[PDB]
């Protein structure tokens, strides 16, 4: 089995072991603990092949952690292939020598990477300019005491620029992992030479060589023009990280420029048609362009105000983009399209992803208290809702009708008279609430409202917290309006609430209204039955300390979270 | 082949007139609450008669049974007067759906043993048959414990599977 | 900036995986496809899971879930361009990408994610030029892969020189309905399919609005390509200066520049249904295709995907030309036209039965969703002019185009 | 590909 | 210059009728091959212009222009811009390489000038679009 195994792994004719090394990393990918066969696989290892040393590289690679002190049998044969004519194999060995994590072995691997980091062929030195950050990852001072940091910030002193994008890739990565004791940034000189070395390097330099200007600023306006003016062009790339990342170091960037030129509409006129052709992406990367345009619609509302109509959802769209869509949708909601916002809305609560519908006519309640120009189109759409008796919908537009008579009290009189009717098997604690305060907030213009309370008070004693105290706010506030047909009511409800209620803060509220009514019940309309000051929403524009930060991460884990970047990684 | 239904109000002698047709006696029969169904083999077509009965709880289920149907027989009682107005308004309740919309009619005046039972035309302009529309309605006297019109409305309704 | 590329499958199982970091235990992918039934069993399914403080980046393919795990601040748009370009290189060297793939040439794909990302930084992904060191099948690595111009291999030679284009449109519509259209915008893809021999500068000339503009021809027909999004091989500062779209092509299939434009002008293809779902009874669906196009150009085999209710049965289907199939698997009718020329009308009348138990839950209401493709039409009027040709050994190559609309997601929303 | 090609110009400056 | 001689009345009489004061989309005509109106071909076309007769002295427009391009793209395989002239201040120069005719105000009409081929007088009222 395995010993048979290490029988063709100690022969002497090419096509046993081979096979034998073959079998072993098949073995390793369908998941065994081939760990025990290390010190065997390591003698076939120094061999003419190239297409064997990658699968004796590999398991090294894999099995190190597990065979540490068996380790130290691979050195020689790393500084042993770090010498040979062909550039592939010696980039091989320097890729495979930083991806071993063993302690005892990268004291010792210093020289060769010193000797690559200035060979000649440059596929071996965009190699070894990543495997720098390899090292500095595994020791930290070793990299130091060594020097390789001057090293390697002369390298982006060279042509040949996919070079100074692996090496300001891992630049950077060296950069983030200090304290920022001798800062890595450069002058505005080597600025222009990494801005001309990024209209030649891959698709995938231009991610790294903007990722360097994320932590530039500049000084002043013809400078962030200057540099602005070559990140620019490449708002036409079409891979979808290349976009996303120069988007990011020019919203970082026009925090310099000046409002009275006109660089900055001009500017501002470039940066839409990508951000609204990055929805024409796969569907993974529109998360990340939509929860950075959920971002950036927070800082530059400047710039996507005449795009609604693309931030409209398909049908076959996946759930995590149309839980998105819907949150832009609010964020770009104004007078001019009131209607096709209404009108989208009122076509997604038609759907069975519940969570969808519940959004979507939470989107209706963010929408209508944005503008006060058509909060009546929105109550108007939320009891066309409400009428067609699906029981989802209806929980969740009772509790949207209680936010905006909140906040907009004074002429939906037209409206409860409606609501009156409304079939009051109503069953989720969060929606009998809302149900309970429309009644009681608006007992005048609902003539029965004595009446249909009472099939509220059949159960008192177990509803919930917040139907049992909106209850008692609402009949108390019932017969304060009116003493005569609710006399009785009250009585009861406070010998609900006072003497067979265990809930505390029931029974302070409880006894509050109790000796309020029964000490000055004339006094008590100044008290309860007063006019309540006007709201203030809860302000979803993320803090502008927080905001300024966020900028500086678009495209990262940082902004789909909505977080600051320290606050999930650990 | 053709597919029947026998609706009506209980006491109807619906399963009377079902068991009448097929076997040729009347069994003494419970109130059925479910259905029956008996293959009636005459005038060469074989008649499958759903037999519903017409109880309170099941006459909301009728609509289960309005489907490829090509003509129902609602059997009426000619001894409840108090009961026509329900059967009326069971009448015009069930043929103005859209299942069951080319299914042709066959009233049966069900009970001929009393002077207080009625004949074809007070029972027609009770139930008011001659406010129907697109309806090839007939109503056909049938005595379900003798067998007398019985087979003669299953003649008119052999008459009116084909065209 | 990835961790652990990994390939799953559809159990749980990975089929290859390979760490490049060690900053995340190769046993956290285990617990992977538990969190994924989790957060899927109650709709807060997204791209990016958590299981501590470990994020699980991945995409789905066929069978395949590609996740890559990080730890720290992930470049996440960095992760995913690189996941689909994973997805495109197996998918170039192994013509389809399933199991049967993974688990036959674990000789080559652990030296393709060997070769293609080193610490968590992709470096090394141009298919055409990776065919030539990384092969099935060590010398050198190329030049190209050292070079500014890293998507061409000099020194192809061929017999005939021979470019061909394929400017595809790709009409979007989403039509609301009460009957106006609100969405109508038009993805067009020039997709080159380029043979020629050595280091050649293409000069590809648009009729783009911007440079009509500039040059004083604003009054004629000009296409207005409100975003163009290149491939890597445009030089984008001169494109940037004045309009002028140079490159240096690679060899075989790409996809050239990308364009994207709105379109207030009428849907080309119309479909104006009822339905008369009478409830617990039987449905119709007198739906007709009306073809706003113009009279010269036929629409080849259009699949006007209509959605019928799930539950349907013993159909009937009233046409006037061209076939039905009604399929189930989808609960869709796909009312097939092979022939459907600009300006006529052809008229459909589906009728089902319904079941009259009702059902149990909802269903919502899909996309009348058509599948046209008119050759020789753009829509836009996208015009190529010329394609200069400049080669230092000096040739006449031979250009080509042809004009293909088709649908993108041509739906319709439904009564 | 069942269709069939249109010859572009080569110079056109 | 063969397929224009059949609609040179037609097409002419559907301008005239013209004032000088359903359908979309672009279909291209299948197989035939595109060109600019080059040259030698814009000075047959001139020629062509001058010997059969009806085009000179006549009243310009738009509209005219865009039914001739059209048709001149449907009918000869030739991109319908080829008919392009400067603005309003001045007179109303061809942009093209190679026509011949220049139009004055009486609305435009035409002028003979066989020096347009070769003097670029478009370029000398837009010296910095043509470099
Ligand atoms: N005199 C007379 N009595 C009848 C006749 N038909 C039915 N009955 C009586 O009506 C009663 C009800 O008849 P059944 O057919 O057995 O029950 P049913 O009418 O089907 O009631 P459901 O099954 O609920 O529809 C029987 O007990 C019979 O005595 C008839 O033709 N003449
Ligand atoms: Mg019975």
């Amino acid at each position: 089995e395995i010993f048979e195994l290490k029988a063709e792994l100690n022969s002497d004719k090419k096509e046993k072991k081979k096979e034998a090394v073959k079998k072993v990393i098949a073995s390793m990918t369908v998941g065994k603990d081939v760990s025990a066969l290390f010190p065997d696989v390591v003698n076939c290892m120094q061999t003419d092949n190239l297409e064997l040393k990658k699968l004796v590289y590999l398991y090294l690679m894999n099995y190190a952690k597990s065979q540490p002190d068996m380790a130290i049998m691979a050195v020689n044969t790393f500084v042993k292939d770090c010498e040979d004519p062909n550039p592939l194999i010696r980039a091989l060995a320097v890729r495979t020598m930083g991806c071993i994590r063993v302690d005892k072995i990268t004291e010792y691997l210093c020289e060769p990477l010193r000797k690559c980091l200035k060979d000649e062929d440059p596929y071996v030195r965009k190699t070894a300019a990543v495997c720098v950050a390899k090292l500095h990852d595994i020791n930290a001072q070793l990299v130091e005491d060594q020097g390789f940091l001057d090293t390697l910030k002369d390298l982006i002193s060279d042509s040949n620029p996919m070079v100074v994008a692996n090496a300001v890739a891992a630049l950077s990565e060296i950069a983030e992992s200090h304290p920022s004791s001798n800062l890595l940034d450069l002058n505005p000189q080597s600025i222009n030479k990494l801005l001309t070395a990024l209209n030649e390097c891959t698709e995938w330099g231009q991610i790294f060589i903007l990722d360097c200007l994320a932590n530039y600023m500049p000084k002043d306006d013809r400078e962030a023009q200057s540099i602005c003016e070559r990140v620019t062009p490449r708002l036409s790339h079409a891979n979808s990280a290349v976009v996303l990342s120069a988007v990011k170091v020019l919203m970082k960037f026009m925090e310099m420029l000046s409002k009275d030129l006109d660089y900055y509409g001009t500017l501002l006129k470039k940066l839409a048609p990508p951000l609204v052709t990055l929805l024409s992406a796969e569907p993974e990367l529109q998360y990340v362009a939509l929860r950075n345009i959920n971002l950036i619609v927070q800082k530059r509302p400047e710039i996507l105000k005449h795009e609604m109509k693309v931030f409209f959802v398909k049908y076959n769209d996946p759930i995590y983009v149309k839980l998105e869509k819907l949150d832009i949708m609010i964020r770009l909601a104004s007078q001019a399209n009131i209607a096709q916002v209404l009108a989208e809305l009122r076509e997604y609560a038609t759907e069975v992803d519940v969570d969808f519908v519940r959004k979507a006519v939470r989107a209706i309640g963010r929408c209508a208290i944005k503008v006060e120009q058509s909060a009546e189109r929105c109550v108007s759409t939320l009891l066309d809702l409400i009428q067609t008796k699906v029981n989802y919908v209806v929980q969740e537009a009772i509790v949207v009708i209680k936010d905006i008579f909140r906040k907009y009290p004074n002429k939906y009189e037209s409206v409860i008279a409606t609501l009156c009717e409304n079939l009051d098997s109503l069953d989720e604690p969060e929606a009998r609430a809302a149900m309970i305060w429309i009644v009681g907030e608006y007992a005048e213009r609902i003539d029965n409202a004595d009446e249909l309370l009472e099939s509220f008070l059949e159960g008192f004693h177990d509803k919930s917290t917040q139907v049992q105290l909106q209850l008692l706010t609402a009949i108390v506030k019932l017969f304060l309006k009116k003493p005569t047909e609710t006399q009785e009511l009250v009585q009861q409800v406070l010998s609900l609430a006072t003497q067979d209620s265990d809930n505390p803060d029931l029974r302070d509220r409880g006894y509050i209204y109790w000796r309020l009514l029964s000490t000055d019940p004339v006094a008590a309309k100044e008290v309860v039955l007063a006019e309540k000051p006007l709201i203030s929403e809860e302000t979803d524009l993320i803090e502008p300390t927080l905001l300024d930060e966020l900028i500086c991460y678009i495209g990262t884990l940082a902004s789909v979270y909505h977080k600051p970047p320290s606050a999930f990684v650990e | 082949e053709m597919r029947i239904l026998m609706v009506g109000l209980d006491a109807a002698g619906k399963t009377t007139i079902l068991y009448k047709l097929k076997l040729g006696e009347i069994v003494t029969t419970i109130p059925t609450i479910g259905f029956n169904v008996e293959t009636v083999e005459y005038k060469n077509i074989s008649f499958t008669v759903w037999d519903v009965g017409g109880l309170d709880k099941i006459r909301p289920l009728w609509r289960h049974y309005f489907q490829n149907t090509q003509g129902l027989i609602f059997v009426v009682d000619s001894n409840d007067r108090e009961r026509v107005n329900e059967a009326r308004e069971e009448l015009m309740r069930m043929l103005a759906e859209d299942e069951l919309r080319d299914a042709v009619l066959l009233v049966f005046a069900n009970k001929q043993d009393l002077p207080n039972a009625m004949n074809a035309a007070e029972i027609t302009d009770k139930l008011g048959l001659h406010s129907l529309r697109h309806r090839n309605w007939y109503i056909q006297a049938t005595c379900a414990t003798s067998g007398d019109g019985l087979y003669e409305g299953l003649d008119w309704l052999s008459n009116q599977l084909r065209n | 900036s990835a961790s652990a590329v990994y390939v799953l499958d559809l159990k749980g199982k990975v089929l290859i995986c390979r760490n490049y970091r060690g900053d995340v235990d190769m046993s956290e992918v285990e617990h992977f496809m538990p969190i994924l039934m989790e957060k899927e069993e109650e709709g807060m399914l997204s791209p990016i899971l958590a299981h501590g403080g470990v994020r699980f980046m991945w995409i789905k393919h066929n069978n395949l879930y590609l996740v890559a795990t990080s730890k720290k601040n992930a470049c996440v748009s960095l992760v995913f361009s690189f996941l689909y370009k994973v997805v495109q290189v197996f998918s170039e060297y192994f013509k389809e990408l399933e199991e049967e793939s993974i688990r036959d040439n674990f000789v080559i794909i652990y030296e393709l994610l060997d070769e293609l990302m080193d610490f968590g930084y992709p470096q090394t992904t141009d298919s055409k030029i990776l065919q030539e060191y990384i092969t099935q099948e060590a010398p050198r690595p190329p030049a190209t892969v050292t070079n500014a111009v890293s998507w061409r291999s000099e020194g192809i030679k061929y017999r005939k020189n021979e470019v061909f284009l394929d400017v595809i449109e790709a009409v979007n519509l989403l039509v609301s309905a009460n009957g106006n259209v609100l969405r109508s915008e038009i993805v067009g893809s020039i997709k080159m399919r380029v043979f020629l021999s050595g280091m050649p500068e293409l000069r590809l000339g648009l009729n783009d609005k911007v440079l009509f503009d500039n040059t004083g021809r604003g009054k004629s027909k000009s296409v207005e390509l409100e975003d163009v999004k290149f491939h890597q091989c445009v030089r984008l500062s001169r494109f940037e200066n004045d309009r002028t779209i140079s490159f240096i092509p690679p060899d075989g299939e790409f996809e050239l520049m990308s364009y994207r434009l709105n379109t207030h002008v009428k849907p080309l293809i119309w479909i104006e249904s009822v339905i008369e779902k009478h409830s617990h009874s039987r449905i119709e669906y007198m739906v007709k295709a009306k073809s706003q196009f113009k009279r010269r150009s036929t629409a080849n085999n259009v699949e006007i995907h209509i959605p019928v209710p799930n539950d349907a049965d013993s159909p009937k289907f009233k046409t006037t030309v061209g076939s039905v199939k009604w399929v189930p698997e989808n609960s869709e009718i796909v009312w097939s036209v092979k022939s459907f020329p600009g300006g006529k009308e052809y008229l459909m009348r589906a009728h089902f039965g319904l079941p009259s138990v009702e059902a149990e839950d909802k269903e919502g209401k899909p996309p009348i969703s058509v599948k046209f493709e008119i050759p020789y039409f753009t829509t836009s009027g996208i015009q190529v002019r010329y394609l200069k040709i400049i080669e230092k050994s000096g040739y006449q190559a031979l250009p080509w185009v042809r004009y293909i609309t088709q649908n993108g997601d041509y739906q319709l929303r439904t009564q | 590909t069942s269709y069939d090609y249109c010859r572009v110009p080569m110079e056109d400056g | 210059s063969k397929s224009s001689v059949i609609g040179w009345p037609a097409v002419r009489e559907r301008m005239r009728r013209a004032e000088p004061a359903e359908e979309v989309g672009f279909p291209v005509t299948p197989q035939v091959p595109l060109r600019p109106m080059t040259y030698k071909a814009a000075v047959d076309l001139s020629h062509f212009l001058k010997e059969k007769g009806g085009l000179e002295g006549l009243i310009h427009s738009q509209r005219r222009q865009d039914i001739l391009d059209l048709w001149i793209y449907h009918t000869q395989g030739y991109f319908p811009d080829w008919q392009n002239y400067t603005p309003g201040p001045g007179v109303r120069y061809p942009l093209t390489f190679g026509w011949c005719y220049k139009l004055v105000p009486v609305v435009l009409e035409w002028r003979f000038d066989s020096r347009l081929a070769f003097h670029h007088v478009a370029r000398e009222l837009h010296p910095e679009y043509f470099k």
